[PDB]
């Protein structure tokens, strides 16, 4: 029966929350890493 | 030789480089190596933002170190070609009197303690100023006035 | 495997930072003629820790 015709962008019961946990996983800490790259670029570049 | 020790290489004059404190100095714009053998093996680390190469004093110069300070009053400061009167915050020479082949050169105080390390120089008169890396309370900073030609 | 990809992506940025971290440990420390450290490495905590 033709309701069986499903695509590939389908939806889990809970793994949307799990990929919320993983996408909000270690991306924040490397954003902090990029931030302190911006910090250490200012060894003498700030206040004149 | 008050406490004056040198760098040479292959025929070209590599400026000057002496040990001081804990590190034998090496400016990053200097190409070549030391004339001596024992110094010619250790590691460096480059600094583009300040143009340095980190290089450690070996323990064999325990009885052969060289003291220094970071005290900058004005007046006369003796160097291996006479006197630079570091005055007005300005370590000028009468124009042109120095020789190229002097990158990294130890200027000392009035009694033999290293004060600064020169890299470049320029002139708008009878007044050649210099481009110098220093260490305020042992915190190193490169200072480049406009027009610094390599010594 | 894409999951493994993103973690082997992500910490790469972090370890690139760690590269720069060590490249900015020496940036206050390079040919520093006394190489003095009150707190210069008490906050990185790689080497040269005083008592307490």
């Amino acid at each position: 029966a033709s309701h069986t015709t499903l695509g590939v962008q389908d939806i889990s019961v809970t793994a949307m929350s799990w990929v919320q946990k993983i996408t909000g996983g270690v991306g924040l800490v490397v954003a902090v890493a990029a931030l302190i790259l911006i910090v250490v670029l200012c060894v003498s570049f700030s206040r004149h | 030789n008050d406490c004056i020790f040198e760098v040479k290489h292959e025929g070209k004059v590599t400026g000057y480089a002496c040990l001081v404190g804990d590190k034998v100095m090496k400016p990053a714009h200097v190409k070549g190596t030391i004339d001596n053998a024992d110094l010619a093996k250790l590691a460096f680390k480059r600094s583009s933002k300040y143009d340095l190469e980190c290089a450690q004093i070996p323990v064999h110069m325990k009885s052969d170190a060289s003291k220094f300070t970071h005290e900058k009053p004005e007046g006369y400061y003796n160097w291996h070609h006479g006197a630079v009167q570091y005055s007005g915050g300005r370590f000028t020479i009468p124009t042109g009197a120095g020789k190229p082949g002097d990158s990294g050169r130890p200027i000392f105080d009035n009694k033999g303690r290293v004060v600064a390390i020169v890299l470049g120089g320029a002139n708008e008169g009878a007044r050649t100023a210099l481009s110098v890396v220093t260490w305020n309370k042992d915190i190193v900073t490169k200072i480049t006035p406009e027009g610094a030609e390599e010594w | 495997s894409v999951a493994s990809f993103v973690l082997l992506s992500m910490v790469g940025v972090a370890v690139g930072m760690c590269m720069c971290a060590r490249r900015r440990c020496i940036t206050p420390y390079e040919l520093t003629p006394g190489a003095t450290v009150p707190f210069l490495l008490s906050l990185i905590c790689c080497i040269r820790t005083a008592k307490a």
